[PDB]
């Protein structure tokens, strides 16, 4: 096991530049690749990497054979860049290709007008929706009879509007107390 | 490019199965990998006539049938072989700069007992009137709960058309009992629309969970319904 890459996961603001690095032990290594892998899906070639340096659009890659590292630079990050990026090395001689464990990228949008609120929704019994909170609020995992989801970004494209939400639910329980282990901004709206 | 069948599978401990893999790219070399929460080479085939063990060959066998096809065989499944399996191919693994193309992968779950398989319960939770008042937007929530294995695909359908705008699905189903190996799973998605859209009674919101489960072949003796590959939907309608 001898390609080492950034541990991750990495949070990068939307539009900002992200940088990846990977070391490999075998200096007689012949070929180098960056792969990109979306959640629940298969790896895909992102680009070949050369000492020459390499540019396709927003993506730059570099190989440094003397120092034994490769790099990937992504400019103007998109939400769609969120994925795991695998360093990949073809030793070329007596060993199999190695795929790195990968560095997970999460490209984070700016919410200009946070409107943090916790709503209760009813079954067409009930769930709690924490929403419209800013991108730097953190939603925490503590009760085994309380289910809390990670933060998710939805994109109302026609309105050019992004918003974060997290869902919580329980068989035991009120929305007022559903997200307590998270640092909830005071003035988070809690409906009548 | 590189096809794999099946995409999903649940086996009983001790059952056999073959994963099939095909490339139409005329490549010489094909590979079988497993990935666990990265990629480990099970076996590879450098060209049509030959195969060789990879990093983790124990418990598996492979046929390089022809240039086109590379089969992976699980002799008798063990729980530890629960994993995501990726077929790959490349022009020829001896060349400088040889590029691997991956198949879509196969999520395989091995359990001790097929009685642990469950399709999801699916429900749609309607927008809060307080959200609608406060924001002039409305967020629906779909919950898929109680399913095993975690082999589901969730999509939203509004008035007979599949939608992506305004949709967020958890990247991953969560375990209802994270300690347990046979934990059942849950998945949530949101769909957010304008208030006036929700307030139109003619608008129809349907959450569609594809579940992959037991095949027709599998034997069922339990009193409850045979948990087969199936779709479950739940619905809501607009309200002024």
């Amino acid at each position: 096991k001898e390609v080492e890459q950034d541990p991750g996961p990495f949070n990068v603001p939307e539009g900002a530049t992200v940088a990846f690095n990977c070391t490999y032990s075998n200096s007689a290594s012949q070929s180098f690749f960056w792969y990109r892998q979306d959640c629940r899906k298969e790896p895909k070639l992102l680009m070949s990497v050369y000492s020459s340096g390499n540019e396709d659009g927003r993506f730059t890659a570099q190989l440094n054979r003397a120092s034994q590292y490769i790099s990937l630079l992504i400019r103007d990050s998109k939400l769609s860049d969120s994925a795991t990026y695998l360093c990949v090395v073809q030793p070329g001689g007596y060993q199999k290709v190695t795929f790195g464990t990968g560095t997970k990228l999460q490209v984070i949008p700016n919410i200009q007008n946070p409107d943090p609120a916790v709503y209760q929704l009813r079954d067409s019994k009930s769930v709690c929706l924490f929403t419209d909170f800013d991108s730097q609020t953190n939603v925490s995992q503590k009760d085994s009879d309380v289910y809390i989801t990670d933060k998710c970004v939805l994109d109302m494209r026609s309105m050019d509007f992004k918003s974060n939400s997290a869902v919580a639910w329980s068989n035991k329980f009120a929305c007022a107390n559903a997200f307590n282990n998270s640092i909830i901004p005071e003035d988070t709206f809690f409906p009548s | 490019g590189v096809t794999q069948t099946p995409k999903f599978q649940v086996l009983k401990t001790g059952q056999s199965m073959t994963l099939q893999c095909a490339q139409d790219m005329n490549h010489n070399s094909m590979y079988w990998y497993r990935q666990d929460p990265g990629l480990r080479l099970i076996y590879y085939s450098a060209s049509e006539g030959t195969t060789d063990k990879g990093e983790v060959p124990n418990g598996y066998n492979v046929s390089r049938l022809n240039k086109r096809e590379f089969s992976l065989r699980l002799e008798s499944a063990a729980p530890s072989q629960t994993s995501v399996y990726f077929c790959a191919s490349s022009e020829g693994l001896w060349q400088v700069g040889d590029e691997q193309y991956f198949g879509p992968g196969t999520r395989l779950t091995v359990t001790e007992d097929l009685k642990n398989v469950f399709p999801p319960e699916v429900a749609v939770f309607e927008p809060s009137e307080a959200e609608i008042s406060h924001t002039q937007k409305a967020t629906l929530v779909c919950l898929a709960t109680g399913f095993y294995p975690d082999h589901v695909e969730l999509s939203w359908w509004v008035n007979g058309k599949e939608v992506h705008s305004g949709v967020c699905t958890d990247p991953q189903p969560l375990k209802e009992q994270p300690a347990l190996n046979d934990s059942r799973y849950a998945l949530s998605s949101r769909l957010r629309v304008s208030a006036t859209f929700w307030q139109n009674p003619r608008n129809h919101f349907r959450c569609q969970v594809q579940f992959y489960g037991l095949s027709e072949n599998d034997e069922w003796t339990q009193d409850r319904a045979k948990p087969v590959t199936q779709i479950v939907s739940a619905e809501a309608w607009g309200r002024a």
